[PDB]
């Protein structure tokens, strides 16, 4: 049969998460885009993005370690 | 294979704009594979972009290199964790020497276990443990070249997790005990998910039981990769339309509360289920109640009586099903029958419950994710 009994446990918290417990990550492989500023320019992405908030937002990956900064680039 | 790249002040504008404007807080990796002669980090590029940022009244948190374990593999270097635990001490003194001193520093962002990834985690926390506000790893369940239909439907595969988790607090409480444990890059498939697998209705399985086993086992944050990008495990599409695990992520976010509690099941492989405290922002919801979210990944529904005292309390139902005639591998859900789409560019949809009859079992269809609130539930925990 297909009835299932729950336990809970209900005494303390067991542990206390963010309130940015569910965050999100944009890859370093993006910022090697040509659309890139249109991307993040998009006000329904944003829209989608305030949806989420409060969480952090992660710019890493692999191409961390092949990004050089260039304060003289555009 | 893969080649250094620069990127400009519009580069770094751009990304804190959309970060800032979203409401969200960015956290930027510096690259860490640029070595002094000795191997030692060089700082200067990380300077200039300190620099930067302080003059233009940038708050933002840092991490230094990403996946250390296979620098080796990835650049011909190996640095032990031993020079990346001195390296991130380098790199916090210059954070308390900048403008933004409160500056927090993540890190190592090392892979799962599994990728022989524990000494370095061990070194790297004996040695810079004391600058990180939290440690960083990365957890993937499968590779996308490989990973199966069957692969995301299976129990077996969600429960190594299980055994991740546990050996990663084992190298923290060995090094760092009470230092916070961050997810800083975690996903179904790596490189960029699984085809018609990462994208549809079946990453929720995958999504939502790590989100419950890491809130259960002391896992702080959960970082997502990616909210939009080329892989298939992307949260937004190419054309800026949410899929399921967008959906999913938002009404987690509407419904579950800070306070972690637990839920089993009396007969516990194919029926998840995980117990928090209502987040009571929802005006619907006040404090003592509660919000579960449970899988079901037999091939039948299933039906879950609430323990006393709850048997009888008010439960909103919000059940996600996909929206055919793509099933499990559809791209678009309805909560509780209702398609989600954004209304328009600048609204989301309200996220309506179902209410249940009072003292009614909580039904739960085959192959499907569900949130439960018990209203009045007044658990003083939750409080
Ligand atoms: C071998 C292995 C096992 C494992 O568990 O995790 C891994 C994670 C790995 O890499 C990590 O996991 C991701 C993944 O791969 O999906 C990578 O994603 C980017 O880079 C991948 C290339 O991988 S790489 O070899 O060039 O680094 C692309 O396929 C992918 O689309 C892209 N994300 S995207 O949003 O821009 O589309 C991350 O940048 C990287 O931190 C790499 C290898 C492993
Ligand atoms: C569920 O799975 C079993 C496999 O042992 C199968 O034989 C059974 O008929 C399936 N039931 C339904 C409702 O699909």
């Amino acid at each position: 049969q297909d009835v299932v009994d729950l336990d809970f446990f209900t005494q303390e918290p067991l542990h206390l998460v963010s309130p940015s417990f569910l965050s999100v990550t944009i890859d370093a492989n993006l910022a090697t885009d040509p659309r890139f500023l249109i991307l993040l320019g998009s006000p329904k992405l944003r829209t989608l993005a305030r949806g989420l908030s409060p969480a952090y937002l992660r710019f890493g990956g692999t191409k961390t370690d092949f990004l050089i900064f260039d304060p003289k680039k555009e | 294979k893969f080649k250094n790249s620069t990127y400009s002040r519009s580069s770094v504008d751009v990304l804190y704009t959309f970060a800032n404007c979203s409401g969200l807080d960015l956290i930027f990796g510096l690259n860490a594979l640029l070595r002094t002669a000795d191997l030692q980090w060089n700082s200067s590029n990380a300077q200039l972009l300190l620099d930067y940022c302080s003059s233009k009244g940038y708050n933002i948190s840092w991490e230094l290199g990403n996946e250390p374990n296979s620098f080796l593999k990835k650049a011909d270097i190996f640095i032990n964790g031993s020079q990346l635990g001195e390296d991130f001490i380098q790199l916090h003194k210059l954070l308390r020497k900048s403008t933004f001193k409160n500056a927090k520093l993540y890190g190592p962002d090392v892979g799962q276990p599994r990728r022989k990834t524990a000494k370095m985690l061990k070194s790297f926390l004996k040695a810079g443990g004391e600058v990180i506000d939290s440690v960083t790893w990365h957890h993937y369940y499968l590779n996308g070249r490989t990973a199966t239909r069957e692969d995301f439907l299976n129990p077996d595969v969600l429960d190594i997790f299980i055994s991740s988790v546990q050996k990663v607090f084992q190298v923290v409480e060995s090094t760092r005990p009470g230092k916070k444990v961050w997810l800083g890059e975690t996903s179904s498939a790596y490189g960029g998910g699984a085809p018609l697998l990462s994208d549809t209705f079946a990453a929720g399985f995958m999504w939502l039981d790590k989100l419950g086993l890491s809130a259960r086992m002391g896992i702080e944050v959960v970082m997502r990769q990616v909210f939009f990008g080329a892989g298939n495990y992307h949260l937004v599409d190419e054309n800026f339309d949410p899929l399921p695990d967008y959906w999913l992520s938002l009404l987690f976010k509407k419904l579950v509360g800070t306070k972690v509690l637990m839920a089993s099941v009396q007969g516990r492989r194919k029926l998840r289920v995980y117990l928090h405290c209502t987040n009571t922002d929802n005006p619907r919801y006040k404090e003592g109640d509660l919000t579960l979210y449970a899988i079901n990944l037999h091939n039948v529904t299933k039906y879950l009586r609430l323990p006393y005292p709850f048997s009888n309390k008010q439960v909103d139902k919000y059940l996600l099903r996909p929206l055919g005639p793509h099933g499990l591998l559809s791209k678009s859900v309805q909560l509780n029958g209702l398609t989600l789409k954004m209304v328009d560019d600048q609204t989301l949809p309200p996220l309506m419950e179902k209410p249940l009859r009072p003292g009614s079992s909580l039904g739960l269809p085959a192959f499907s994710y569900s949130f439960f609130v018990i209203r009045n539930a007044k658990v003083a925990a939750c409080i």
